[PDB]
RNA sequence: GUUUAUUAAAAACACAGCACUGUGCAAACACGAAAGUGGACGUAUACGGUGUGACGCCUGCCCGGUGCCGGAAGGUUAAU
């Protein structure tokens, strides 16, 4: 529930809550939670890689069964939890055998529902099968590139990925960012969308929500100096020059998809 | 690091010549692959990081041949 | 890169056809299989006194066995147990260890690599055509049963 | 309760198995009190303009009054079954059990 | 909020926003002779870059130049 907050201080102006009364208000199930330490963006060279990332609360890593392999057993939706890691929502689910495990929360899931992977699960959000078995056209998310690899394709707070052609050993995929791509058809998916579709509606308001979340500030490009980058210098605001990286490289419209091991799957570019 | 294990062509040094004559230093990298071979006296296999030079040497050769001669180096395979 | 042949290869000749093929052919595939030797001096005269005759017999007792792997397996009823729907909608697809294994439990003890299908999924229960490549010469056709379990 | 009348196109490669699915879907139907009325199938028949690329069908027609629960249930199974190409559900007045002049 | 430790604390910077683009995941990108690592144990409601900088009203015309992007017939054309 996208909730406007009242205009107290200036920096509650503008703060747009998501609100939901499903979150699970306790401590969450401790045997499926492992540490992942922060790293700034820094790599083994402790060299910055990637730029803007450091500082930020301390985040506890989730395991969220990905592969989704427990197959004929059904399931049962414990309670729905709030993830520090993705912006999706991820529920605590129980089998009939006793384990505890996270999936990803469909849009249309809530607690207390069985759910159930397999080949010859039924189709209602939250099953996970093969997309052989799946008719197309129905939306799906969660869905694997290799079979038995672990969903990598839209698995984000608001996606899914229609099913738009099978034929063969190959489904085509309708992905969210609109691009035609061909997938194995042994690849396994979660049937539906998922859960935050509303996490886009959010805003965070004042600068410290993003130092929240572990981003530092960033510097535009033409407030620098020459040595900084190449967008610096000037006396005063001059910009007579293309839009690029601080590694020269051309930003506005050039393409940089190099990788033609995998052409032969893309049906369709995007738009 | 890259050693044609059969010949033992090393990456040499050498120059980047422009039509200026201005002289950069650069390298020679030798066509070193990973190449699996059916050792049948085993066998087997033996992968060999080597450049394709050795492989007509084995062409030539015959693989237990020169295998004999890292055997005879030492190197390990 | 001269090589004399091992057994009768189609596009390029028969046994002892000391033939110029390219290397890649020669080297990553007719020689790991040992379908081949490549053509040394030290192998021409191994081969042209020895095994240009003893492979005539080494090649008889294959021969021999081609015709054992289709004669018997001439029953053609091979049952598949396999979980389905109706109007077909299989459940779990027949895979080509799965028909190596019915039949290896009636007739050939047969091998993974040993069955050749058109078709590969199976997707309907019902009767499927099954083929085997027991050599490359003859061919044991066997048209499998599928059966919904 | 409800009347109801159903009728509903089968591929015609499908046609086979058709009292396999006329018979598991008149026990879900008389699972639930299902007052079948009557039961007809018209074999093989063919199209008045080819849908989906073929000329020939499989029709079964249907009179059934039931609850309305299971018949959305059964709904779903022609939505899903590829065997059935085409469904109709429609909300019948009574308990009509004279057979169609097209049965002949 | 931040900044020229030590002649400048602001209109400078950042900022939440907004927009462009790039990015199908072994992602783009960066550090790296390399393996690798960051990216991210994340997957387009994500990530990177660039722009302007809440909110409000807005955001007109020009693709000639220059980049960018697409089209391949032809012309041109390297080593070969
Ligand atoms: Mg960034
Ligand atoms: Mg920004
Ligand atoms: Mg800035
Ligand atoms: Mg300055
Ligand atoms: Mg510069
Ligand atoms: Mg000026
Ligand atoms: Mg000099
Ligand atoms: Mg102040
Ligand atoms: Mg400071
Ligand atoms: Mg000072
Ligand atoms: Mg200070
Ligand atoms: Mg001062
Ligand atoms: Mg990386
Ligand atoms: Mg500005
Ligand atoms: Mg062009």
């Amino acid at each position: 529930a996208v909730v406007k907050c009242k205009p107290t201080s200036p920096g509650r102006r503008h703060v747009v809550k998501v609100v939901n009364p499903e979150l699970h208000k306790g401590k969450p199930f401790a045997p499926l939670l492992e540490k992942n330490s922060k790293s700034g963006g820094r790599n083994n060279n402790g060299r910055i890689t990637t730029r803007h990332i450091g500082g930020g609360h301390k985040q506890a890593y989730r395991i969220v069964d990905f592969k989704r392999n427990k197959d004929g057993i059904p399931a049962v939706v414990e309670r729905l939890e709030y993830d520090p890691n993705r912006s999706a929502n991820i529920a605590l689910v129980l089998y009939k055998d006793g384990e505890r495990r996270y999936i990803l929360a469909p849009k249309g899931l809530k607690a207390g529902d069985q759910i159930q992977s397999g080949v010859d699960a039924a189709i209602k959000p939250g099953n996970t099968l093969p997309m052989r078995n799946i008719p197309v056209g129905s939306t799906v998310h969660n869905v694997e590139m290799k079979p038995g690899k672990g969903g990598q394709l839209a698995r984000s707070a608001g996606t899914y990925v229609q099913i738009v052609a099978r034929d063969g050993a190959y489904v085509t995929l309708r992905l969210r960012s609109g691009e035609m791509r061909k997938v194995e058809a042994d690849c396994r998916a979660t049937l539906g969308e998922v859960g935050n579709a509303e996490h886009m509606l959010r805003v965070l308001g004042k600068a410290g929500a993003a130092r929240w979340r572990g981003v530092r500030p960033t510097v535009r490009g033409t407030a620098m100096n020459p040595v900084d980058h190449p967008h610096g210098g000037g006396e005063g605001r001059n910009f007579g020059k293309h839009p690029v990286t601080p590694w020269g490289v051309q930003t506005k419209g050039k393409k940089t998809r190099s990788n033609k091991r995998t052409d032969k799957f893309i049906v369709r570019r995007r738009s | 690091s890259r050693v044609c294990q059969v010949t033992g062509k090393r990456p040499v040094t050498g120059n980047n010549r422009s039509h200026a004559l201005n002289a950069t230093k650069r390298r020679f990298l030798p066509n070193l692959h990973s190449h699996r071979f059916w050792v049948e006296s085993e066998k087997r296999f033996v992968t060999l990081r080597v450049s394709a030079k050795g492989m007509r040497v084995i062409d030539k050769k015959g693989i237990d041949t020169v295998l004999a001669e890292l055997r005879a180096r030492g190197e390990k395979y | 890169m001269q090589v004399i042949l091992l057994d009768k290869v189609a596009n390029l000749g028969s046994l002892g056809d000391q033939v110029n093929v390219k290397a890649g052919y020669a080297r990553n595939f007719l020689v790991p299989q040992g379908k081949a030797v490549p053509a040394t001096k030290k192998n021409i005269e191994f081969f042209e006194a020895r095994r240009a005759e003893l492979e005539a017999k080494l090649a008889e007792v294959l021969a021999a066995a081609n015709a054992r792997a289709e004669k018997i397996n001439a029953l053609e009823t091979v049952t598949i147990a396999s979980k389905a729907g109706d109007e077909g909608k299989l459940f779990g697809s027949i895979g080509t260890r799965d028909i190596a294994d019915a039949v290896t439990a009636a007739g050939v003890e047969v091998a993974k690599s040993e069955v050749r299908l058109p078709n590969g999924v199976l997707r309907t229960t019902g009767e499927h055509e099954v083929s085997f490549q027991v050599h490359s010469e003859v061919f044991a056709k066997v048209i499998v049963n599928v059966v919904a379990e | 309760m409800r009347h109801y009348e159903i009728v509903f196109m089968v591929h015609p490669d499908q046609s086979e198995q058709v009292p396999g699915m006329i018979e598991r879907y008149t026990a879900a139907i008389t699972g639930a009190e299902g007052k079948i009325h009557r039961l007809e199938d018209w074999g093989r028949r063919q199209l008045a303009y080819p849908i989906n690329k073929l000329h020939k069908a499989h029709y079964v027609l249907m009179n059934v009054e039931a609850p309305q629960e299971v018949i959305d249930e059964l709904e779903t199974t022609f939505r899903f079954n590829d065997a059935v190409i085409r469904s109709m559900v429609m909300r019948t007045k009574h308990a009509v059990t004279e057979a169609s002049p097209m049965v002949k």
